[PDB]
């Protein structure tokens, strides 16, 4: 078996191992500042080490058994497998993870976790299972708020741990700035010692500041640069919430551009109040059932084998109900979904109106559509989604009485979407089908019928060409008796 | 100057900003007159004049400046006296000058002055359109406001101190020093949200605290986001620039492009990047106006394209049509702009670069160099497909810009353009029907006379 | 009767509904940690409390009269919009929202408001109105940052109540950073109380601090959270802002770009400085008259029905009012308006010159134009607006001596909007047009005044038979000429 | 003579060599200057440090007089008109002024006062440049610009620190809380302890971070509102640089998620099926963990013809040479159709083309592998692996073709299979230029087609008529022409 780095088994030991890795990048460093955190649970902390080390052996196992798309297929070769990892940075990175530095708990003491900071080298396993998170999730902003907190915990609790350990090597009380005499019956517990860091962390990370102020020059230093290091963090999560917060409202910004743009062409073009008060009413639908995107633009995304599996599942079974496409070759009817275009219409609108030029068949995908008297008051038949009309006008077939004109008022009863094929349209893919066209013309031929309606040139070329040979042949004989004409001329003088 | 343009006139920039001095000086005046007490009838003699002044360059400005603005009513200027007076009573700018012209010793009574607001903006538009690089003037003009927030911040810190009695507390201004400077020094720590002042004590200082922190955490979001917009548009087209970069760099090492085509993409891209500040021109000429791109091909190719001698004669609207058709191709030092033996197709103005002409035996002479504004290939043009060869290699001696027109683009252009596609077709055909078959019924007409003769002898 | 809910009405009732949430959403907590404010004003609470649960039953019977758009058109059937309702989540919501747990005020006392936290699950009747609130208004940043301000008050103000309630449970001037003793006179008063505590809260959870240090260690755990809630929530402040800015200043950031480009274009191709200040002046004429933005970019997001009207709107009149368009169909009328393409001129630019190709119909809209006399000094006639030229030689019409050809020097005096039409996309739209060809045709002929291959095949045999004629002359006139040598000689 | 290209490595060296003594000035200069004890205990050292930096500004000038410029698309190697560009330019006159030698003023004002070096800030404008330059050459810009950024922010700050001990010099040390202590004291007294607690005084009031004493003299109130405001401008520029360049960081995922959620609104506003669905987010999950997401013709559009053109023949020239048809093209005909390539990417199951399919295209495999199978699709005739082709006869348009451009053949990918098409169309419009090769392919197409056994109007109407007109002119012509002969003959008479 090969583990599929896109499947979900990938994504679950992807966690499985994150949690050993962000285990080791806290405590590993608590540990170490902190002796009696080290010393206290010496016991718990073993036995969590070494499940962590035997889930950093699986994770490379895993690492040897994860395919790569290789000629766009994985790879099943436990051979190449193996050569790919090691061939990798990430292979050196985790045999330096789990080198058995353990055995210099013999030599330097119990007091000494800081061995264990080569198990830090496993990062990249964290930082690959919270990008599969980010694109995996259905909550992307949750997510990535979640994750920056708990980014800038794991720094600030690395910052507290350096904060007790500077404490530590200065000397606890020696003055105001350092954390107190570990002596004391409260700040000695070491549940205090970590609140109490932590806190210092939190005030100096976060440009707040309000610490004792530093009194060696060492203190100093490092409070200038764990201040400057604060202002570097605060700026990076003020970034990245605010690029978070763009992203969000990105599109309601596009959208209030369109809307403003449209409101600006039409105080700028007088247009009268009703109709800017339609077309308010419309973007107002169009945000308020998510219809904002356009289709065609939305599509331009896909490829083109995708686009075009997206517009079959969309349209082919209305396509087919339709009869004069019912008995059409496959091809034919997938070219004529990818030829059709989407139309919206408000409630009130009229889809046609009689006499109007009918150079296109519309499919209702949903809505009602209504076919209308010229008062627009009575209702003759109510059309229903996946019907369609105006089938015959798309046909250029010879003979028609009712020849590009639409017979009847067609009106939007509510907020219709259409999807219509034009003449040109349909033409443009018969092209390629000719047999499929001629078909399709006697069969519209035939539903006019059933409904009551309804090498000269080349042969003259030929005798064009002798008569263009014998006319100059006059004005050679012309340009003959012209010579003989002067001659005589010339030999009589 | 009997009438004055408002967009393009300097002494109408210098007058708005008098106006804008004046606005200032009341904004920034009336609220220290109201909370510290500097007003005093000993020194309030230099306040009168001052407001005064300030009153008569308000009358100078709805009176006798803003009255003589020229406009535009369907796009055409209007110099007229009348109408002009007729348009600014109009506009809400005059509804809002009279509103602040009236008077209505308390320095809250000149309140509405701070009302003519609308000469600030037509300021700070003149000033964003007469200097280049603008974002540092936005910057300037967000830090002024900052500085504004703490004036009032400043100012209503006193008059909060006054309240409850100078050095009453230890949140109250105490009453020594300079005594704006110190209410300036609050409103500093506190509209950033520094901190570090004494504490407040009773339930006013606590509420005007916390109210002048919300205030502060507000005012210095504003102050970052401007800041971050400032810097997002002024990087915008850097960062452009090096994202199209990027993506050509990571496509060609996807398909592993050997390094001397990266370097001379990446040398190209540099090279455009510096020397026309865009990567495309085509992308910004269709953002423009039809007439005014092509009055810009024009102003750019068209006295060059007609001493071309191949187009002399030819409908000056097809000469434009291909002014709008040329597209700028930037080619690398030693580029072989045409090669020899290669199908023309191609019109090549030099724009800029130098191209030379090679020859000779076995190659790498140059026959001749051509400078900037000259035109080669043009008969290339004019060919039926396939009919047109490079005699000779054509190269490029450094960064040259040449602006092409391929024969393409020149057929569509002349399916529009009958009288000059013929035109140009009888040039083609003269530089290389009735007389072809009479020619061939003389010829005939002989040979079989010929053949005829000779059997009958 | 059901409520549309794209109407005024279901905005009102999102409004009517949104204060007993808001109300709930502060005062609820407000009431639960601070345990005087709860007793002080019982009546006013338990009215309150009753008017925001009748409120919240007439929002059930709302969301059950609230239709929904099911093929385009609205529901208006009782049982649809029952079961709807139902089977949303939102149903369960209102309904565990509306339990009767004010019973518990008989059993835990009048002291424990926490009862009716649950009537905080209207959250998204809220937030739905806040949505319809932004999408409605005609000022969108002033609502986002109202809103904006809203929301971080209201989280403020729980923070405040949480600080409260903790303070209460370690002890009230226990130590140094919880809220002092409130058995003292100045600490004890309610407004001081609820004062302090949302300053406290304030200076917390925006990185200010400017409080009491934490002294157990529940108290530094609770101010580091706190302090990490704080950091988000003034990034969350700072990167509204700085959206909202950016949104304002989308457009003009967009034109200064533009601006930039075409300045930078013009410095690298060596434009004159006279070219160069006309750019200048047509931007910044464009900018501030608002029109800098492409009319085919702006209406290319309506879509084509909405597109069709307005265009129809604006120009249907003024094309009628041509002449050889007085008299035409409806449709080929809107299909031409469709067709019309806006052009935009500067002060002296050249529409057309004499001599040069007609082939555009020009509409003047909002401009002035002029036609000179070759020298650009002297006016024939100034066109106002609604006039028109170029609608002759538009039309294919035969025997024009001046046909194709412009006649006249048209010269925009100041900024022309103008908008033409293409010979070719009058062409296209009459081919579905063939009887109003023929008029226009007809109409173009009477202005200037004042079976194809067998008609082509059978004209050939004409000139055959005519050549023949030529020939058999020219036979006949070669023997006359050779016979005329023959007497000569 | 010697000329040095500013875009050259030699040039970026020598601006790194330049810029080392610009920032040591510029962060020594004041250092000393408002620091006594720092120069006067280290004097010989910053004498010797001053000499090298004034050595290295007169090699700067003499190299900026050797910087050669592009004019003309040509690098200038002419001396007197580097030298002569060098002068025009503002930059000499600050590379004169930065040399002043304002050294000769210790003399008259002694060695306490080293402002008279302050001249030599003038060469920022080298600093700068190599700064552009590296961020322009380095492969981190945002990493860069991190520590471009902190440097500056640093230096501003020790700049501060330096502004504060001399304003605490000017009013007294230890005269009131707010100034720098009485340096009379042992620690305090100190240089390291001055400039440190100078650095962290300038870094806690530049930061807007506070807990520094507060200033008592009217004077230490104004420099401290100054200083703090000027803070402010800083905290904004950090913010907003890195909040900008978080976004330039996260645009692309932006841009991608924006695109995957606009397809997702779309799907589920035209009620398209579960397993589609699943198939788009899968192939959207494949582009983004590939790094696919990049579209060739976007990517590529801005390069001009020549570098467009030379970068698609290192791709597809090999492949599209092992074409039988286009074995014997020519080389510019080979770039067209290079060129003219349009890339294809198939999810593994997809098929690229059905038997009786209409084809247009054809296919080059450049990664992946494609099967022909049958009908049903389980079996498999043949495996065809990168470098392969199909459809090369279907593009053809060989008359007498049994096909008739239609498909033959079921081609499915196995896996991910990234295709180059070349269309019909593109074909003809590549062989517009090159008849012979044209007609050399269609007989190419005929000879394989023979070998496999498959192979068994108004433009001429208005000619004879145009012709006609035209002869008959010429007719007339002739007929004027030979009647001055028979005029002259008459005449002759």
């Amino acid at each position: 078996v090969v583990i599929d780095p896109s499947g979900n088994t990938y994504y679950n030991w992807l966690f499985c191992i994150t949690l050993p890795v962000m285990y080791n990048w806290t405590m590993v460093i608590a540990r170490a500042c902190f002796d009696e955190l080290q010393s206290d649970y010496l016991e718990y902390w073993l036995i969590l080490d070494y499940v962590s080390d035997i889930v950093y052996l699986i994770d490379m196992f895993v690492r040897t058994r994860t395919g790569y798309l290789e000629q766009g297929l994985l790879v099943k070769e436990e051979l190449k497998l193996i050569n790919k990892y090691k061939s990798n940075l990430q292979f050196k990175l985790d045999v330096l993870s789990l080198i058995p530095t353990d055995l210099l708990y013999f030599k330097l003491g119990w007091n000494y976790p800081e061995i264990r900071l080569n198990r830090l080298l496993r990062f990249s396993r964290m930082f690959e299972f919270f990008q599969r998170t980010e694109t995996r999730t259905n909550y992307p902003n949750i997510f990535r708020i979640s994750n920056l907190v708990m980014y800038i915990v794991i720094i600030i609790h690395w910052n507290a741990c350096v904060f007790y350990s500077i404490s530590k090597a200065i000397g606890f009380g020696n003055d105001t700035w350092v954390y107190p005499d570990i002596n004391d019956p409260e700040f000695g517990r070491l549940a205090r010692k970590y609140v109490y860091s932590l806190y210092w962390s939190t005030l100096t990370l976060t440009t707040i500041g309000e610490t004792p102020p530093p009194v060696r020059d060492s203190e100093y230093v490092f409070v200038v640069v764990d201040f400057l290091i604060g202002v570097l963090i605060f700026a990076t999560i003020v970034g990245n919430i605010g690029s978070m917060i763009s992203n969000m409202n990105a599109a309601r910004a596009e959208f209030q551009a369109r809307i403003d743009a449209i409101k600006q062409y039409m105080h700028f073009r007088n247009v009268s109040k009703d109709m800017e008060k339609r077309v308010i009413k419309w973007f107002d639908y169009l945000w308020t059932n998510k219809k904002t995107v356009d289709e065609k633009e939305v599509l331009k995304y896909l490829p083109d084998k995708l686009r075009a599996e997206i517009a079959i599942n969309v349209h082919l079974d209305t396509l087919k109900k339709v009869r004069i496409f019912a008995d059409c070759e496959a091809g034919l009817l997938v070219e004529l979904v990818l030829k059709l275009q989407p139309q919206v219409y408000s409630p009130g609108d009229y889809i046609c109106k009689k006499g109007d030029i009918g150079r296109e068949m519309y499919i209702i995908k949903e809505g009602k559509l209504a076919v209308v008297a010229d008062d627009g008051v009575t209702q003759f038949v109510v059309l229903s989604d996946g019907s369609y009309f105006g089938e015959i006008s798309i046909l250029n077939i010879k003979g028609s009485k009712a020849g590009n004109r639409r017979t009847a008022n067609i009106k939007s009863i509510g907020y219709s979407d259409l999807f219509c094929l034009s003449k040109d349209d349909l033409m443009e893919a018969l092209t390629e089908y000719p047999d499929a066209k001629t078909m399709l013309e006697e069969k519209g031929k035939q539903i006019l019928m059933k409904d009551g309606l309804l090498e000269k040139v080349t042969r003259m070329e030929g005798s064009v060409d002798l008569l263009q040979t014998r006319f100059a042949r006059i004005l050679a004989e012309y340009e003959s008796m012209q010579q003989k004409l002067k001659q005589r001329l010339t030999k009589v003088e | 100057p009997q009438s004055i343009d408002p967009l393009t006139n300097l002494m109408y920039v210098l007058w708005l900003f008098f106006v804008v001095m004046a606005w200032n000086w009341n904004c920034w005046l009336i609220p220290v007159r109201w909370a510290f007490p500097y007003q005093t009838p000993d020194n309030i003699h230099h306040w009168l004049l001052m407001d005064y002044l300030c009153d008569l360059i308000y009358f100078l400005d709805i009176t006798v400046f803003q009255t003589r603005l020229q406009f535009v009513r369907g796009g055409d200027i209007i110099t007229d006296k009348k109408d002009m007076r007729n348009n600014y009573l109009k506009s809400r700018r005059f509804k809002m000058d009279l509103l602040s012209l009236l008077p209505l010793v308390n320095p809250l009574l000149r309140l509405p002055r701070c009302l003519k607001y609308m000469a600030f903006f037509e300021f700070n538009s003149r000033l964003e359109s007469i200097l280049s690089k603008a974002y540092v003037y936005r910057v300037i003009r967000t830090t002024a406001y900052l500085l504004y927030s703490l004036h009032l911040n400043s100012c209503l810190y006193y008059w909060a101190s006054a309240y409850q009695g100078l050095g009453s507390t230890h949140w109250v201004y105490d009453g020594v020093g300079n005594s704006y400077i110190r209410c300036y020094y609050f409103a500093v720590k506190t509209l950033i949200t520094i901190g570090g002042l004494p504490d407040p004590k009773t339930l006013f200082e606590i509420v005007f605290q916390l109210l002048n922190y919300f205030t502060g955490v507000f005012a210095f979001s504003v102050m970052i986001g401007q800041m971050r917009d400032v810097v997002g548009a002024a990087t915008a087209g850097q960062t452009y620039y090096r994202s199209c970069m990027d993506s050509t760099v990571k496509y060609m090492n996807f398909y592993k492009i050997p390094k001397s085509v990266q370097n001379r993409v990446k040398t190209w891209y540099e090279y455009t990047w510096h020397s026309q500040g865009m990567l495309d021109e085509s992308e910004l000429m269709v953002q423009l106006p039809d007439k005014m791109r092509l009055d810009l091909a024009i102003d750019v190719n068209y006295n060059i394209v007609s001493k071309v001698a191949l187009f002399q004669g030819c409908d000056r609207q097809m000469i434009f049509d291909m002014l709008k058709r040329l597209r700028s191709v930037v080619y690398l030092p030693n580029d072989y702009v045409c090669k020899k033996g290669e199908i023309g197709r191609e019109m090549y103005i030099i724009q800029a670069g130098q191209v030379q002409v090679l020859g000779g035996p076995d190659g790498k002479s140059v026959l001749v160099t051509l400078k900037a504004g000259s035109v080669f290939g043009e008969i290339s043009l004019l060919a039926v497909g396939g009919g047109n060869r490079r005699t000779a290699n054509v190269v490029a001696h450094g960064f040259t810009n040449l602006f092409i027109l391929d024969k393409k683009d020149l057929n569509e252009i002349l399916v529009h353009y009958p009288e000059s596609q013929k035109l140009l077709r009888k040039k083609a055909r003269r530089m290389l029907p009735k007389l072809f078959n009479a020619a061939l019924a003389m010829t005939g007409k002989m040979g079989g006379k010929g053949a005829k003769g000779g059997k009958l002898a």
